[PDB]
C-alpha cells in the first residue's frame, strides 16, 4: 500500500 | 472565530520545502484543518463505511447505478455526488474487478483541477507544487508507475480517452509519483485505516521519527496539531510512519516510497531497536510473516478470521515470545481490536492490558495512536469494574488525547463522562 501514516503489515 | 495563520511555508536547507512556525506554539494547539483536495475509501473498506463522511454507520445504502459506492444517508449520497458522478460509470464496467486506491483517488483528483474555485486544501501549497521525486526514482518503481498509469487509462475509458481533456499541465505519470509521494492515511476515530487523500498544503510537512506535530482525522477532515512547545522558525515535523517499526524497516521504507534516509536521533542511534525485536529471531520471524495476513484481515473488517489468527499465534508462543517484541505486539493489538468488535469484552481487556508498557515505550509522550488504546484499555476495565486501574488510564488518555485529538473532540466528551462515572464509584465504593 501507500500513504504517510497508516500501520505497518 | 477568525485565528490567524500560525505556520507558513519555507525552503529547508536540505530536505526541500517545509513548514515551520511563525508563532511559539503549545503543545495540542490547532496549526491547521483542511479537507482534502480529493480522498476515497480504501479498497478493503468499502462497504463498511460511507463513501462520503467515511463513518461505519451500520447500514448502507449502495447507489444504484454502480453498486459500488455505499452512503449513510441520501444526504451523503447527494454531498458526494461531484465526487462520484465522473466515476460511477467506470466502478460499473470495471465490475467484477475494482480499480487501486490510487487509481480511484487520482481519477477524483484529475476532475478537481478543473474546479477553478479555490481550494482551501491548496492554500499553501498546490498539487502542481507536490514532490514528485522523479529524478530519484528506481527503474522498479517507474515500471510500477508506467502500470498504474495505463491501469488508469483503461478504468476511465467510459470518461476520458484523450490528454486533451484534462488541464495541459497535467502529466499522468507525475501524477502517481506525487500521489505515492504525498498521499495521507484517513483513519477513523479507533484508529482504522478507512480511506486516502490528498492534502497539498498539509503535504508541505516533512518527516522526522520524533515529530513535534501529530494528525487525527475527522472523517476526511484533517485536523494538524502540535504536540510539544514549538520555537518560533522551527521546523513543523509529522511522522510518515508507523511508530512499531526498526530503525531498518523505517530506513526502508522511508527510502522505496519517500526516495530518502532520515537522519533523525533516532535513526541515527537505533533508538528502541533492541526492545523491538526482543527475543530468538527464528522465532518472531514467524510472526512478523503472519502479521501481513492478519493486517490483510483486519483492513476488510474480518474480525473472527483475525482473532483466530491471532490467539492462535498468541498461544503458541507463551512460552518463548515476550509482548514487547513489535510484531508480537501487534498481533495483541489486532487481538485486542476483534475481540471489542465481537462483544468478547473480557477476553478484549486480557490482551489489551498487555499492550500497555509497550506502548508506553515505543510510543512518545503524547501520540493519537496511543491515547486512543489507552482509552479503549479504560474503558475495558470500566466494563469489568476495576474502577481504580480504568480511572487512571482514563486520565491517561484524556491528558493525551486533549493534545493530539484537541479539547472539542467528541471522544474527549465521552472520555470526560466516563470519567465522572469512574470517579463516583470510587468515593462511593
Ligand atoms: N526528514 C526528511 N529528510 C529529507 N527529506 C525529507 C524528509 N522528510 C520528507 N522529505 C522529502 O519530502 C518528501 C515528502 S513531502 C514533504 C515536502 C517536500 N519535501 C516538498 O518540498 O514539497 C519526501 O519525498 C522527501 O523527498
Ligand atoms: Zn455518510
Ligand atoms: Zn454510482
Ligand atoms: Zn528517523
Amino acid at each position: 500500500k501507500f500513504g504517510k501514516g497508516g500501520t505497518y503489515p | 472565530f477568525m485565528e490567524p495563520l500560525k505556520v507558513e511555508k519555507f525552503a529547508t536547507a536540505n530536505r526541500g520545502n517545509g513548514l515551520r512556525a511563525v508563532t511559539p506554539l503549545r503543545p495540542g494547539e490547532l496549526l491547521f484543518r483542511s479537507d482534502p483536495l480529493a480522498y476515497t475509501v480504501c479498497k478493503g473498506s468499502r462497504g463498511v463505511v460511507c463513501d462520503r463522511c467515511l463513518l461505519g454507520k451500520e447500514k448502507l445504502m449502495r447507489c444504484s447505478q454502480c453498486r459500488v459506492a455505499k452512503y449513510c444517508s441520501a444526504k451523503c449520497q447527494k454531498k458526494a455526488w461531484p465526487d462520484h458522478k465522473r466515476e460511477c460509470k467506470c466502478l460499473k464496467s470495471c465490475k467484477p474487478r475494482y480499480p487501486p486506491d490510487s487509481v480511484r483517488l487520482l481519477g477524483r483528483v484529475v476532475f478537481k483541477l478543473m474546479d477553478g474555485a479555490p481550494s482551501e486544501s491548496e492554500k499553501l501549497y498546490s498539487f502542481y507544487d507536490l514532490e514528485s521525486n522523479i529524478n530519484k526514482l528506481t527503474e522498479d518503481r517507474k515500471e510500477g508507475l508506467r502500470q498504474l498509469v495505463m491501469t488508469f487509462q483503461h478504468f476511465m475509458r467510459e470518461e476520458i480517452q484523450d490528454a486533451s481533456q484534462l488541464p495541459p499541465a497535467f502529466d499522468l505519470f507525475e501524477a502517481f509519483a506525487k500521489v505515492i509521494c504525498n498521499s495521507f492515511t484517513i483513519c477513523n476515530a479507533e484508529m482504522q485505516e478507512v480511506g486516502v487523500g490528498l492534502y497539498p498544503s498539509i503535504s508541505l510537512l516533512n518527516h522526522s521519527c520524533d515529530p513535534n506535530c501529530s494528525i487525527v482525522f475527522n472523517g476526511p477532515h484533517l485536523l494538524l496539531r502540535a504536540v510539544r512547545d514549538i520555537e518560533v522558525g522551527e521546523e513543523l515535523t509529522i511522522c510518515y510512519l508507523d511508530m512499531l517499526m526498526t530503525s531498518e524497516e523505517r530506513r526502508k521504507q522511508l527510502r522505496d516510497q519517500y526516495c530518502f534516509e532520515c537522519d533523525c536521533f533516532r535513526c541515527q542511534t537505533q533508538d528502541k531497536d533492541a526492545d523491538m525485536l526482543t527475543g530468538d529471531e527464528q522465532v518472531w520471524k514467524e510472526v512478523q510473516e503472519s502479521l501481513k495476513k492478519i493486517e490483510e484481515l483486519k483492513a476488510h473488517w474480518k474480525w473472527e478470521q483475525v482473532l483466530a489468527m491471532c490467539q492462535a499465534i498468541i498461544s503458541s508462543n507463551s512460552e518463548r515470545l515476550p509482548d514487547i517484541n513489535i510484531y508480537q505486539l501487534k498481533v495483541l493489538d489486532c487481538a485486542m481490536d476483534a475481540c471489542i468488535n465481537l462483544g468478547l469484552l473480557e477476553e478484549a481487556l486480557f490482551y489489551g492490558t498487555r499492550t500497555m508498557e509497550p506502548y508506553r515505550i515505543f510510543f512518545p509522550g503524547s501520540h493519537p495512536v496511543r491515547g486512543v488504546q489507552v482509552m479503549k484499555v479504560g474503558k475495558l476495565q470500566l466494563h469489568q469494574g476495576m474502577f481504580p486501574q480504568a480511572m487512571k488510564n482514563l486520565r491517561l488518555a484524556f491528558d493525551i488525547m486533549r493534545v493530539t485529538h484537541g479539547r472539542e473532540h467528541s471522544l474527549i466528551e465521552d472520555l470526560i463522562l466516563l470519567l465522572e462515572e469512574c470517579d463516583a464509584n470510587i468515593r462511593a465504593s
